[PDB]
């Protein structure tokens, strides 16, 4: 045994080994030995965590997909569910398209959801309405035949029933909201955060009369937020921002607010460029510029382009992909956010329009499939928006300071620098350079400093960096000499107070008021 | 630059 | 003032700090059940570049691009070393998924009689193995 062999392994190690590779590879792989063949086709771990990366449901290998999903692969159930909805990759005839496709496609949904685990419901997004005018989408059939499914379903259908009910929720019909809230109700039975938040949401709106229902509200948010929520998580940190109407003190608010504050890390880096050939980050400052353009011209909000931003740095960091593809891949993140959270969304025959045709429909499908699949399902993540909102309902300011806030919060997408400071870092020093810019005497308050959790040395660093990166230096052209505005034009709007052609400070000014040197 | 959204991105340097 | 003291299969004896040593969640593990809380095949080298692996990498928190100089200047000595050093960790707990991506890396982009010419195996599949392979192999 000098000389130790791939044959004498054990499992765990071969186990480890065998999951890191591609369906070609681990195809190959079998052919090497009779015991590799055993543990291959013996085990289904390995089929389960293996890849199926850049492949796409072909009618040549159906086999292969089906069986590689119905055993523990998460990726597999997505492309064939999303293959057989969009009718992309598979030669259905248009006679029987509707109603084979439809089961297939909601049965690998529900697969696809079920092994999902560790992530909020997603499923519902590929589903969700504006429907065929005429006759019946193939979305109306998964969703009848998903709906079906949990009526039948005993595993695990909370998920399903949450999905059910986001999607009814975008449609515009008393009795289709009634089905909604009757959905995450029985979602909330069996125990689901998402949901059981959603229903908390439901009932702020409607009862707001005595501070009992007041109490009951906040025990209810303190309940959803302890266990590990987002949205939940934020709502609480404004419902202590109540703090009057609201029994408790002002230790116990400040405390909420410095966890929720001191809780969170820088992610991205320059991971990216060098998990490619190349990106040079000009390519993604031109691609998030004709995003914002995009979102610019059909009405979408800030926390929608900040989402897309991010699902984009999170695929291009998991999965490499060509030059001559980042467009698709920013059109179909688009599409996938806009379809979560937004109301009107980028419809995917308008989708393709704007890039002149120069990708396809099936093209445009095969990124969206693979962008959902590559992500796990987890779309919702920490932003500057939510930290940014949560400031500005605590500390009362003038409306051009919460302007500017905006402006300089929504600053920070073009620019990868900023990334090294966490989202609640940057929020306290947009707000702090808000503050700073238009001359108020005290800056950060004894409020702030009991709330945010940090200190004015602190967010020295952070307000000089985020300063410098959004207005100093230059911007990046080559040929046409021409400064990329979309921002800029974006911020120019009377709803915005036309604040972006006001003034602002220099870095030496700013360093000045702030009690920091150079060199 | 410049041109206006509809438009195939020049990613070329 | 904590002292934990390490011999080698070879009866060696080296010392090591404890945040290092507490990277390994065997000897974790082993403490906190034997209440001392607060390997048959291992040689002085095998123990000085785990040393020299754990000291160069103290201010850790994928791709292929996490690797450093040390690990694929020192991963090319010996194939079955690297097997010693799998089932190693698989064993300590621990540089698992380094080892497995340093692995995986060699079999992904070669074909098959590549693997069996650089492992040392000679052949396994008899003459009436290959055709059943190549027709097994032809569902893509």
């Amino acid at each position: 045994p000098r000389n130790l062999t791939i044959l004498s392994l054990p499992e765990d190690v071969l186990f480890h080994i065998l999951k890191w590779l591609s369906v070609e590879d681990i195809l190959a792989v079998r052919a090497v030995h009779s015991q590799l063949k055993d543990l291959v086709d013996n085990h289904a771990s390995v089929w389960a965590c293996a890849s199926f990366q850049e492949l796409w449901p072909s009618p040549g290998n159906l086999k292969l997909f089906e069986r590689a999903a119905e055993k523990g692969n998460f990726e597999a159930a997505v492309k064939l569910g999303i293959a057989y909805l969009y009718n992309e990759g598979l030669s259905v005839s248009d006679e029987a398209r509707a109603e084979v496709n439809g089961l297939k496609a909601s049965r690998f949904f529900s697969l696809a959801e079920r092994l999902n685990v560790g992530a909020a419901p997603f499923i519902w997004l590929f589903i969700r309405p504006p429907w065929s005018v005429s006759g019946s989408c193939c979305k109306a059939v998964v969703h009848e035949s998903l709906r079906a499914e949990c009526q039948l379903q005993r595993t695990h259908k909370a998920s399903i029933l949450h999905c059910l009910g986001r999607v009814l929720s975008l449609f515009e019909d008393e009795e289709k909201q009634q089905q909604a809230h009757d959905l995450f109700e029985e979602a909330a039975h069996q125990g689901c955060l998402t949901s059981s938040y959603l229903l908390w949401e439901s009932d702020r709106r409607t009862d707001v009369s005595d501070p009992g229902r007041c109490l009951h509200s906040f025990r209810k948010l303190r309940d959803y937020a302890a266990k590990g929520c987002w949205e939940a998580q934020l709502s609480l940190a404004k419902a202590c921002a109540n703090a009057n109407q609201l029994g408790l003190e002002v230790r116990a608010s400040s405390e909420i607010v410095c966890q929720l504050f001191q809780a969170s890390q820088a992610v991205s880096k320059q991971q990216v460029f060098s998990v490619q050939k190349g990106l040079n980050d000009t390519m993604r400052y031109i691609l998030i510029d004709w995003l914002v353009e995009v979102a610019t011209m059909k009405d979408f909000t800030s926390l929608c382009l900040h989402l897309t931003v991010e699902c984009v740095d999170r695929y291009l960091r998991r999965r490499l992909v060509p030059r001559y593809r980042l467009q698709l891949l920013g059109i179909a993140c688009m599409v996938i956010c806009t379809r979560f959270i937004s109301k009107e969304i980028l419809t995917i025959r308008e989708a393709v329009w704007l890039t002149d045709n120069t990708y396809k429909y099936e093209d445009l499908v095969r990124m969206m499939g693979e962008i959902v699949s590559a992500l796990e399902g987890k779309i919702r993540v920490p932003t500057v928006v939510d930290y940014k909102e949560v400031l500005l309902t605590l500390v009362p300011v003038e409306l051009r300071t919460q302007h500017l806030c905006s402006f300089l919060c929504e600053l920070s997408l073009l620019h990868t620098s900023l990334s090294a400071y966490a989202p609640a870092r940057l929020a306290a020093a947009a707000l702090l350079l808000a503050r700073l810019t238009h001359g108020q005497t005290q800056p950060w308050t004894t409020q702030l400093w009991d709330l945010t959790g940090f200190s004015y040395e602190d967010l020295i660093p952070c307000v000089l960096s985020l300063h410098k990166k959004c207005f100093h230096d230059d911007a990046p052209k080559d040929y046409r000499q021409v400064s990329l505005t979309a921002v800029k034009q974006r911020f120019e709007d009377k709803r915005y107070g036309e604040i972006s052609q006001e003034e602002v400070l220099s870095y030496s000014q700013l360093c000045a008021a702030l009690g920091v040197t150079q060199d | 630059g410049r041109p206006p959204v509809k438009r195939r991105l020049d990613l070329e340097t | 003032m904590p002292s934990i003291k390490l011999q080698s299969s070879d009866g060696e004896i080296f010392e090591v700090d404890v945040e290092i040593a507490k990277q390994s969640v065997t000897i974790k593990t082993m403490l906190e059940d034997l209440g001392m809380d607060d390997l048959p095949n291992v040689n002085a080298a095998i123990l000085k570049k785990v040393i020299q692996w754990c000291t160069h990498h103290k201010d850790d928190p994928k791709r292929t691009d996490d690797i450093p100089v040390w690990d694929q200047e020192f991963l090319k000595v010996d194939q079955g070393t690297l097997f010693e050093l799998i089932l190693a960790a698989n064993y300590l707990d621990i540089l698992l998924d380094v080892t497995c991506k340093t692995v995986a890396n060699m079999i992904k982009g070669k074909t098959p009689e590549e693997i069996r010419k650089t492992f040392n195996i000679k052949n396994d599949f008899t003459e009436e193995e290959e055709a059943q392979v190549r027709k097994e192999n032809q569902w893509c």
